[PDB]
RNA sequence: UGCCUGGCGGCCGUAGCGCGGUGGUCCCACCUGACCCCAUGCCGAACUCAGAAGUGAAACGCCGUAGCGCCGAUGGUAGUGUGGGGUCUCCCCAUGCGAGAGUAGGGAACUGCCAGGCAU
RNA sequence: GCUCAACGGAUAAAAGGUACUCCGGGGAUAACAGGCUGAUACCGCCCAAGAGUUCAUAUCGACGGCGGUGUUUGGCACCU
RNA sequence: UCCUCCUAAAGAGUAACGGAGGAGCACGAAGGUUGGCUAAUCCUGGUCGGACAUCAGGAGGUUAGUGCAAUGGCAUAAGCC
RNA sequence: GUGAAGAGGGAAACAACCCAGACCGCCAGCUAAGGUCCCAAAGUCAUGGUUAAGUGGGAAACGAUGUGGGAAGGCCCAGAC
């Protein structure tokens, strides 16, 4: 089991996403199902440690936003082109 | 009626011809020139285009 | 195959009348029946129509797919067109040869009063 | 030395080498040598780093080469003035963006792949790094 | 060390093709809309095709670009005005 | 008004392929025959004519089916207009625009006019 | 009726030499030298396959890579 | 001198002793019109007959063709009788 | 875009760079870039860090227990190094 803490993005786009990756975070999105897609932001060192396991990309993960658990799976991840960092992760509601 | 103050704060010497025409459309002539214009989207678009060298007072 | 080659054979003069804005008489020919309809220059609605599938025409005939039926059809569609005030059309062979039943239809419509 | 057999055209513009790369993930093998810098790799530099890792593995494992030199490079001869046509094709390069995986390798241990790719990166002008096969 | 040449010195004159009147642009009858080699565009309503596939207006009005047909070809028509 | 079919369009693949099934009162198709109208650089194959014994085998139409084709977000990324900056072959910041590919997902078209048949 | 093709066509009709030379001008343009640059050159360095009885690094150092100098051959034509 | 593409920076245009190719004609039908038709290649079978003539079927669907260079077009064919 | 055909202030000096467009006069004020220890006008200003190289105040591959910060790990008072 992996429990990840997230926050809803107050603003989107290129300048915000660059500025989060400056401030040691990275955006992601939860989508799928009938609910609208949710634009979250994660801590980078936590999720970068959590993703080193294949359990991360196999099991069902719990994302806590506003104390509201969402069981998801890691659908796709955008990585930094030459640094061991994460740009963006897609989470599909399982 | 919904009028704002626009003040040219930088020079227009090396600037683009389109920006010089935008400052002419606002009626700014020299630096520190405070002008009084209505608040339309067309005015806001010229202020957006030359926001680096004007100062809108509203 | 035969249907498609007939459509390819018809779709040049159909597009030409489409840009001419021509009110057009459309013939359709089967071994048993023969069809006619007058189409507005938009190509989306009809004005008059006649066939050998109609009872009022077929009951006066021996066989529905001979030249005498085709002339009776071109006469009926011309008399309906002149009833509705349509006089000048352009004949669409619909990929058939202007020959036989098609020619006897158009000659009947010319003789009854349409002008093409 | 890698070289195209046929070309549609004999010469090519100098171009630029801006942008990020595409061959980012370790596709085929288990370990990879990823480019961090920017530049062009000749066919000699590619074949020398291939020799250094083939010898470092004693032909153990399988080595992929992800890049291929397809850009012709012209030079004018010495004591030739700047006019009178484009220079003669001298050698072939591959344009390298940051993130391009240059080589891949499997069938060997990780430490052996580290020392092989280090012996290869000592033959390359650009700065490289070591990568592994990531799940997703 | 003198020498060389260049078998590749030639080029032809620019034929000034393109679209002369764009969409929503009122034209007179006979006004050239597009000069082009092939039928990159096609002639629609009130638009003639020239000898060199030049699209000219047969009437007066506004130019209308539109995509029709099963092949998604680009047609030029003159709206009334 | 319902069903089915034929003709002419609109639209141009969410509309196309494939696979399975299904249709013959009418219509359509194949069909029968051809001395004639007409036809084959030979051939009634096609074109055409005179027809209606047979069959829905094929074709066509309809239904179903996600193996494809196709469509396709959200977010992010690339790029870039202006202004500014750096370590200036290349990048960054503010701001504005914002892809492509891919993912979730959608999806086995919709609709108009006329005519005919069977029911109502 | 012109390969007036030097193709907006100087005439219907035209090749060369000058170290025996001359005039007007140009650093708008070359040779010398300077300048910029540093391909080349030279001098270093990095990796280390190997040679060195064994032993990569006593001495060498393949395949390739990074610099420095302004020093050769050159490039440009900024001064004269 | 003329044509075509790139350079040419998504209107036009745009230079270099820049990168690549052609023209200095042909046709009294290879033009006009009406009518009709639809390729390349490959597979199988088949007398001489063979990798490859002609013939029949099938896949394919313009990968062909365009009097000639390239580009843009072309099925309503601008292609072929 | 500037110079050419444009002065002034700054970049030590420095046509083309940065700020900015000189009608004239004044022993008046505010500012731009750039600056505030002295040459030489203005902070030896304030708060919190980093550097010990005169780095600043010239340069690469590569090399190194220089030093500051961060996240994680594996041995360990059953006794680690
Ligand atoms: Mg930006
Ligand atoms: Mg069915
Ligand atoms: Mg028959
Ligand atoms: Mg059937
Ligand atoms: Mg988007
Ligand atoms: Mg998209
Ligand atoms: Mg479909
Ligand atoms: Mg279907
Ligand atoms: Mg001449
Ligand atoms: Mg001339
Ligand atoms: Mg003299
Ligand atoms: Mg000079
Ligand atoms: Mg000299
Ligand atoms: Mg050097
Ligand atoms: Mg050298
Ligand atoms: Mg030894
Ligand atoms: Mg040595
Ligand atoms: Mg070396
Ligand atoms: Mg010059
Ligand atoms: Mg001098
Ligand atoms: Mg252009
Ligand atoms: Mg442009
Ligand atoms: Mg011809
Ligand atoms: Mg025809
Ligand atoms: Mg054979
Ligand atoms: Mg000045
Ligand atoms: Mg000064
Ligand atoms: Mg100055
Ligand atoms: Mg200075
Ligand atoms: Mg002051
Ligand atoms: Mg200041
Ligand atoms: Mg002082």
């Amino acid at each position: 089991m992996f429990t990840i803490n997230a926050e809803v993005r107050k603003e989107q786009g290129k300048g915000a996403s660059r500025r989060l990756r400056a401030a040691n975070k990275f955006p992601a999105i939860i989508y799928g199902g009938k609910e609208a897609p949710l634009a979250i932001e994660l801590d980078h060192d936590k999720v970068m440690n959590m993703q080193a396991k294949a359990e991360f990309y196999s099991e069902v993960l719990t994302i806590v936003v506003d104390g509201k658990e969402i069981k998801v799976k890691a659908q796709d991840v955008q990585r930094h082109p030459y640094k061991p960092k994460l740009q963006h992760i897609d989470f599909v509601r399982a | 009626a919904k009028t704002i103050k626009i003040t040219q704060t930088r020079s227009a010497i090396g600037r683009l011809p389109k920006h010089k025409a935008t400052l002419l459309g606002l009626g700014l002539r020299r630096i520190g020139h405070t002008v009084e214009r209505e608040d339309t989207p067309a005015i806001r678009g010229m202020i957006n285009a030359v926001s680096f060298m004007v100062k809108v007072e509203e | 195959d035969k249907k498609s080659a007939r459509i390819r054979r018809a779709t040049r003069a159909r597009r030409k009348l489409q840009e001419l804005g021509a009110t057009r008489l459309v013939v359709h020919r089967t071994p048993r029946h023969i069809y006619a309809q007058v189409i507005a220059p938009n190509g989306s609605e009809v004005l008059v129509a006649a066939s050998t599938v109609e009872k009022a025409i077929a009951e006066q005939l021996k066989y529905t797919g001979n030249k005498d039926a085709a002339a009776a059809v071109g006469k009926a569609v011309a008399e309906r067109a002149l009833e509705k005030g349509i006089k000048d059309v352009s004949f669409d062979r619909s990929g058939f040869q202007y020959h036989g039943r098609v020619q006897a239809l158009a000659d009947a419509a010319r003789e009854a009063g349409l002008q093409f | 030395m890698l070289q195209p057999k046929r070309t549609k055209f004999r010469k090519m513009h100098k171009g630029r080498n801006r942008g990020l790369a595409q061959g980012t993930d370790v596709s085929f093998g288990s370990f990879g040598l990823k480019a961090v810098g920017r530049g062009r790799l000749t066919a000699r530099q590619i074949e020398a780093a291939r020799r250094a890792m083939t010898r470092a593995v004693k032909r153990q494992g399988k080595i992929w080469i992800r890049v291929f030199p397809d850009k012709p490079i012209t030079e004018k001869p010495l004591a030739v003035r700047m006019g009178k046509g484009k220079g003669n094709v001298e050698y072939w390069v591959a344009l390298i963006q940051p993130g391009k995986v240059l080589y891949e390798m499997d069938g060997v241990p990780e430490e052996l792949a580290r020392e092989a790719f280090k012996l290869a990166a000592a033959k390359l002008p650009i700065k490289t790094t070591f990568v592994t096969k990531t799940v997703m | 060390k003198a020498g060389g040449s260049t078998r590749n010195g030639r080029d032809s004159e620019a034929k000034r093709l393109g679209v002369k009147r764009f969409g929503g642009e009122s034209v007179l009858a006979g006004s050239i809309i597009v000069r082009q080699r092939g039928t990159k565009f096609h002639a629609g309503a009130n638009v003639g095709c020239g000898r060199d596939h030049t699209l000219f207006a047969k009437a007066d009005g506004k130019v209308k670009f539109e995509v029709k047909g099963p092949k998604n070809r680009k047609f030029i028509s003159i709206e009334a005005e």
